[PDB]
């Protein structure tokens, strides 16, 4: 049904810029239900956003959400060398649960 | 007393357990109540009690006039209130 | 503190049924907030989410898998399973068990925060 | 007889305005009240309303009687009762 797409695959950075990751709906959907998670080669994903607005327990400043209707944005102004890993835009509203594609931050 | 919210005599009780609309109805018929109705709490301070709760009209109740219409609804579960 | 760890096999036959179950320490799977949902990475490709299972025994799954997927939960054990049948070669994959929050009624928490280690399957 | 929920005289009032911990204790000071004690809703419906949602302790109400103190709930922001 709902099939978030997020355009860039991959991204190269340096270490120290800010980079904004994209997330877009097929249908409207409110900004509760979507998230922004984290995921390290061999590891679990760690919950980075969730509302879109809101920053996890422990997660730093300098991850933050906006956006609305058919397009989200995840800024991270900071890129610190752990910040390098693949980011996940989830839509989920007490019912099928749905993940993005995934972006991987590289240089 | 009213184990719950209260105004002009109409006793709010709170089921916590997430559940489907149709759940939802024949539990609060069991319990010889019925659901919210989005206009009665509408203007009032219940309503920031009530957000994201099911109401009789058979979608959550949310205060902005703005609903997404068109989809589907039925299979979701949320708190209710009777 | 609330840790989920999965144990199963890891050697699962082709036209077989899988046996994974989910235990959580630090808390009860009993939580009206929260529900209990299997989730399975492919190596190397994107995350799918395969189930997720209320306490009170109400199941919800992606509609492809719909027709093979039997989670099931036991309170008095506070462990959660998965039944795969009919498997196939594209199952491969890493799984893991999260709890998908739902909130509370002021506090609205639409996100999977806790995820399990992770079993590896694979297939003969 | 107030805008809230009534539970053995105390009144506790919502604020849905999202403020940390020390905002929310000077608002609640401010309108002569102070933030809700863990111990006297947790064994009370009122916990079902007042889940995560902060407390004079300082940290959030969790059901669990016992568990792991994260400590970094300086950052966080939630609603508050008083």
């Amino acid at each position: 049904e709902i099939v978030l797409t997020q355009s860039p695959g991959t991204l190269s950075l340096s270490p120290g810029e800010r980079v904004t990751l994209s997330c877009r709906a097929s249908q409207r959907v409110s900004s509760t239900y979507l998230a922004w998670y984290q995921q390290k080669p061999g590891q679990a994903p760690r919950l980075l956003i969730y509302g879109a607005s809101s920053r996890a327990t422990g997660i730093p400043d300098r991850f933050s959400g906006s956006g609305s209707g058919t397009d989200f944005t995840l800024t991270i102004s900071r890129l610190e060398p752990e910040d390098f890993a693949v980011y996940y835009c989830q839509h989920f509203d007490s019912s099928l649960l749905t993940f993005g594609g995934g972006t991987k931050v590289e240089i | 007393s009213c184990n719950g919210l209260y105004y002009q005599g109409s006793c709010y009780i709170l089921h916590s357990d997430y559940k489907s609309f149709e759940d939802a109805k024949a539990n609060c018929a069991a319990e010889s109540s019925t659901l919210p109705n989005k206009s009665d709490v509408l203007t009032t301070w219940l309503i920031d009690y009530v957000e994201d709760t099911w109401g009789s009209d058979g979608n959550p109740i949310t205060k902005t006039t703005s609903d997404y219409q068109d989809s589907d609804v039925s299979q979701e579960v949320r708190k209710y209130f009777c | 503190q609330l840790q989920l760890q999965e144990s199963g096999p890891g050697l699962v036959k082709p036209s077989e049924t899988l046996s994974l179950t989910c235990t959580v320490s630090g808390g009860s799977i009993s939580s009206n907030n929260d529900y209990w949902g299997w989730i399975r990475q492919p190596p190397g490709k994107g995350l799918e989410w395969i189930g997720s299972i209320y306490y009170s025994g109400r199941t919800n799954g992606n509609p492809s898998l719909k027709s093979r997927v039997n989670i099931s939960a036991d309170t008095s054990k506070n462990q959660f399973s998965l039944k795969l049948n009919s498997v196939t070669a594209a199952d491969t994959a890493v799984y893991y068990c999260a709890r998908l929050r739902l909130g509370s009624l002021l506090h609205r928490y639409r996100a999977v925060d806790p995820w399990g280690q992770g079993i590896l399957v694979a297939v003969s």
